[PDB]
RNA sequence: CGAGUGGCUUGCUACCUCGAUGUCGGUUCCCUCCAUCCUGCCCGUGCAGAAGCGGGCAAGGGUGAGGUUGUUCGCCUAUUA
RNA sequence: AGCCUGUGUACCAGGAGGGGAACAACCCAGAGAUAGGUUAAGGUCCCCAAGUGUGGAUUAAGUGUAAUCCUCUGAAGGUGGUCUCGAGCCCUAGACAGCCGGGAGGUGAGCUUAGAAGCAGCUACCCUCUAAGAAAAGCGUAACAGCUUACCGGCCGAGGUU
């Protein structure tokens, strides 16, 4: 439940809106 | 040369001490025993400390004398004598009706006494009588 | 514990009793893998190392049996090679293969030739100031190389000044 | 003289100064070290060296251990480091030596020692969570200069 | 400062022996121990080399002749691995 | 001290027999003769009467197979030899390790100093780009270079670490 990983999955989804697991995470959103 | 053995034991891969204890018990019961393949009998432990003990016995001595055997032949038979009152009539009789051999001079194949077998697959720390004799300096006549 | 090693298509591994033999295009290697209650067997397309015990001492040998077998796989296909270099400061050292042993002459001026016998089917090919030890048995090759370097060992004098000798340059 | 000569409690308590004279002075320079103006409560960590066997420790040994311990604490935290260590025992027991055979053998006075029951704290330090390991090292050097084995026990301290 | 091993020194004890277990030193002759002085093989060096210094394995062999002194010990001399 | 000198008690002395290798006082035991039986201490692989007994675990040193003791040694200190139990933290949102790639600029910070550029000394230690990167944790240089720790990404795939 690392917070920085959670904040990253968000930041990533943010740039997707406008690590690889984290990218695949955001893509899953 | 020719030994009417009521029992022929196969020492191969068998714990010497355990075999000897039974062969003694039987010789005292009147059985004529012939231990076969002595060179292949085995004794557990760390080869290094085992050999130190047998080498020490070879070095002990004096004018009175402490003749200790080097061949697997005698090593084994002396092992048995230490389990017999060989200085008593009944004891010397038992002992003398027991003989150890290198290889197997008989036609039959000796039997394997219960509890005396060693599983090579589950054991690495053990040594062969033949190996000990070779270290002691014996002439590998087997 | 049980580990399964899928054998390379290039190779074929047979084993009877405590001896395992691996053959490939580069040759064959036979080893004895004997340890209390560790059974090694060839189950068709894979080699199996298993035991009912899981103590540290047993686990140690299992992992050891594994690398020994994989090394055999590698040895019979790609093979093993160590590269060595002969170096001298004043006296031209002469390294040569003669028979089944490598002979070194004129080491530090010595009149008597230093030599060492080669282990197994290890090939020691020398070219100029370069040597290449190779073969399928890593044990045999590894030693031969090492032996060659040990052959110029010096204890009497300061090694920092007298650095002549052959050294392993590349470990496989 | 070997400590084997006096490390055991095999004699009556002999401490009455009113009936004993010529008692040598103690070699223990200090019982309170570090910043002795500050309280022990002012520290997050409290570590004590505990003796594991009942014994007698001659003042010569207390000085050697204390010294070899505080010395380390000084070398690692400075001549004024923020720590404080205490040697809580004093050598009350008087020691003799019969230095003429076994005739009129009562020994002449030769020294002093402190009786320590197993489980007791000989020394106790108070430091900040930082220097917690420096004191453990100081004690390691300390129990090397006294007869019994010892447990280095961290009392007040859970930054572990 | 602390922990030990040995049983060569010395002390302590008084267990053995006072219807007797003859001294010290030496000599001669035999066996042994290792805590190794040399020799063999090693490691480190404030190891360039040479010669050293320190340490490890190791008891197979060797460890001698002389001046004072009854001396043991030790001091001294020339040889010596 | 198998020492000297007290005290209480049981023992030897003056106490057999059984056990303890042997052994005045340690264990069982206090004993008329003779006989049968059952135990005690102690023991049951052989010597030597009785188990090569059962369920389970540990030990690899022949440790050990030595109740007591002048008699049976083994200490302070040390041990990633091995087995067992507990606590905290990290981990399939990929941990620990390894290997591959990145380790960037303002800028060789300022100061001192001929010089100093992460790294002689002193002060400070800020912000950019970014998925990372110290005003530099350790080497290295005359000073640079060079070599790496921090820190990030990949490969891998299961426990790891205190
Ligand atoms: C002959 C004799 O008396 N035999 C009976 C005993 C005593 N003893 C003995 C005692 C003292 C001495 N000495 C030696 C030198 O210092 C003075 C006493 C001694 F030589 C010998 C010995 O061996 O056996
Ligand atoms: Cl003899
Ligand atoms: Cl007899
Ligand atoms: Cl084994
Ligand atoms: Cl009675
Ligand atoms: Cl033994
Ligand atoms: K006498
Ligand atoms: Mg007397
Ligand atoms: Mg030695
Ligand atoms: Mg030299
Ligand atoms: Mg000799
Ligand atoms: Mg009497
Ligand atoms: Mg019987
Ligand atoms: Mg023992
Ligand atoms: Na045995
Ligand atoms: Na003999
Ligand atoms: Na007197
Ligand atoms: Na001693
Ligand atoms: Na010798
Ligand atoms: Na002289
Ligand atoms: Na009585
Ligand atoms: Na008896
Ligand atoms: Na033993
Ligand atoms: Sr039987
Ligand atoms: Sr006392
Ligand atoms: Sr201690
Ligand atoms: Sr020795
Ligand atoms: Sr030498
Ligand atoms: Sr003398
Ligand atoms: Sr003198
Ligand atoms: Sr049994
Ligand atoms: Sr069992
Ligand atoms: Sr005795
Ligand atoms: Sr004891
Ligand atoms: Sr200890």
């Amino acid at each position: 439940i690392p917070e920085w990983k959670q904040e990253e999955v968000d930041a990533i989804v943010e740039m997707i809106e406008s690590r690889n697991t984290l990218l695949e995470r955001a893509l899953d959103d | 040369a020719e030994f009417d053995a009521d029992v022929i034991v196969d020492a191969r891969d068998c714990i010497m001490g355990r075999v000897a204890s039974q062969v003694a018990e039987q010789a005292l019961d009147g059985e004529t025993v012939a231990v076969v393949n002595a060179e292949r009998a085995v004794i557990t432990g760390r080869e290094e400390q085992i050999v130190e003990k047998y080498e020490k016995r070879v070095d002990i001595g004096n004018d009175n004398g402490y003749f200790y055997p080097k061949r697997p032949d005698g090593i084994f038979k002396r092992t048995i004598r230490g389990m017999l009152p060989h200085k008593k009539q009944r004891g010397r009789e038992a002992f003398e009706s027991v003989r150890v051999y290198l290889g197997n001079p008989y036609d039959e194949d000796g039997e394997v006494l219960d509890g005396t077998s060693l599983d090579r697959l589950s054991n690495i720390k053990f040594v062969t009588l033949g190996e000990i004799s070779e270290t002691l300096g014996a002439n590998k006549t087997w | 514990p049980r580990v399964e090693l899928e054998i390379p298509e290039d190779v074929d591994a047979e084993q009877d009793h405590l001896d395992i033999t691996v053959e490939g295009d580069n040759g064959s290697v036979t080893r004895r893998l004997w340890y209390p209650d560790i059974d090694v067997s060839v189950d068709g397309d894979t080699v199996v190392i298993e035991s009912d015990e899981d103590n540290a001492k047993t686990m140690s040998t299992i992992g050891t049996f594994q690398s020994h077998i994989e090394n055999m796989f590698h040895g019979v296909t790609e093979g093993w090679e160590y590269g060595m270099e002969v170096f001298y400061s004043h006296f031209p050292m002469q390294v040569n293969v003669e028979g089944d042993e490598v002979v070194i002459e004129n080491f530090l001026g010595e009149k008597a030739p230093r030599r060492t016998t080669i282990h197994g089917d290890t090939d020691v090919e020398i070219d100029g100031e370069e040597l290449t030890v190779s073969g399928p048995d890593i044990e045999a090759v590894g030693q031969t190389a090492a032996d060659i370097e040990q052959l110029t060992r010096i204890n009497d004098k300061d090694v920092r000044v007298f650095q002549d000798g052959v050294y392993i340059t590349r470990k496989p | 003289k070997p400590a084997s000569m006096y490390r055991d409690i095999d004699k009556p308590a002999y401490t009455r100064r009113e009936y004993i004279t010529g008692i040598p002075g103690s070699k223990i320079a200090q019982h309170k070290m570090g910043r002795k103006q500050k309280d022990a409560d002012d520290y997050p960590v409290q570590i004590s060296l505990i003796v594991e066997e009942t014994v007698q420790l001659r003042h010569g040994s207390l000085e050697a251990s204390r010294l070899s311990a505080n010395r380390h604490l000084i070398k690692e935290l400075g001549e004024e480091g923020d720590y404080k260590m205490t040697l809580r025992k004093f050598p009350h027991q008087v020691l003799r030596e019969n230095k003429d055979g076994m005739r009129a053998a009562f020994g002449k006075i030769v020294g002093t020692a402190a009786r320590v029951q197993a489980g007791e704290q000989l020394f106790t330090a108070y430091c900040n969570v930082e220097d917690a390991e420096h004191v453990k090292e100081a004690f390691r050097r300390a129990y090397n200069k006294i007869t019994p084995s010892c447990r280095i026990k961290v009392e007040r301290g859970e930054e572990l």
